[PDB]
């Protein structure tokens, strides 16, 4: 039983790390999309003239 | 030339064309400057992330 508990704990910590990496990927993607949106807004403002 | 009438009457046209070229070039330089600023902002965001 104690070895089974040890394996579970050791798996849990690396699982935490993997979840954090997923968060980082999402952050980067949103960071680029915001700038794409700003440029599009400027083009529309130019074109209404 | 200006010492005759024809000189002035044609100076008007040559000056008009020169001014047209100057204004177009100024517009192009302004566009380049705007693009460079946008690039800087995007780089800073990505570096922070």
């Amino acid at each position: 039983i104690s070895e089974r508990f040890g394996t579970q704990i050791r798996g849990t910590d690396v699982a935490i790390r993997n979840a954090n990496d997923g968060i980082s990927l999402a952050q980067v993607a949103e960071g680029s999309l915001t700038e794409i949106g700003n440029n599009l807004q400027r083009v529309r403002e130019l074109s209404v003239q | 030339d200006v010492s005759t009438v024809l000189g002035a009457q044609q100076a008007l046209e040559v000056v008009d064309k020169a001014l047209g070229a100057i204004n177009s070039t100024r517009a192009d330089l302004g566009a380049i400057q705007n693009r460079f600023t946008s690039v800087v902002a995007n780089l800073q965001t990505s570096s922070e992330n």
